[PDB]
Formats: C-alpha cells, structure tokens, sequence
C-alpha cells in the first residue's frame, strides 16, 4: 500500500524583480507477509478399549 | 510541553537548553491582507497546474 508524505519547504521572500518556483511531492512503499501453520496427532484403538475410555 | 526549542551543542557532547519563560499573555500581532489571496493558472501548450498563497 502506498502513501504521499506531506510537503515540506521554506517560503520565499515575495518581491518584484523576481518570481517564485514550484515544488514537488513523492511517494513510499509498505509491505507485510502471509503465513500459515498446522499440525496433527494420532491415537489408538486397542489401548482405548483396554484402558477404560478413549 | 513541546518538542521544538533551540538546542545548541558544545564539544565533548554536552547539551544546553533554553526554555523561555514568557507567562505574559501577551505580546501582539495583527494579520492584515494582500489582494488576490488565491489564484489558479495553467500552462496550455505544456501540461501543468499550480497554486499560490502570498
């Protein structure tokens, strides 16, 4: 996602025998990451029926 | 509380602070006006546009 960083600079002394100058804007960058996990674990049958519960 | 008041430095890295004590309420100023506070002008044979304040 992008963004526009706010302007910056000095003013000028406004007078005749001169004119002004314009200025500019820039942009910048932003990131992130997507991640994922999981696991699993087993059991038995025989030990379940011999041990009193599951 | 503010983050900007002049801070000098000597050699050997020792900082000096100022922190004005005004407590006056106050000194004074008044705004006044120019003419043409806001103007829009564009450059036809090129492609640009600008703002001004003054």
């Amino acid at each position: 996602m992008p963004y526009w960083n706010d302007l910056d600079g000095d003013s000028q002394v406004l007078n005749d025998t001169d004119d002004l100058v314009p200025q500019k804007i820039n942009a910048g960058q932003d990131k992130a990451v997507l991640i994922l996990r999981g696991n699993a674990w087993s059991s038995h049958d025989l030990a379940a029926t011999l041990s009193g519960s599951d | 509380v503010d983050d900007s008041m002049p801070v000098e430095t000597l050699e050997d890295g020792t900082k000096v602070f100022t922190s004005y004590l005004f407590g006056a309420g106050a000194l004074g100023y008044a705004e006044g006006q120019p003419e043409v506070p806001t103007e829009t002008a564009r450059n036809a044979l090129g492609s640009q546009d600008i703002l001004i304040n003054r």
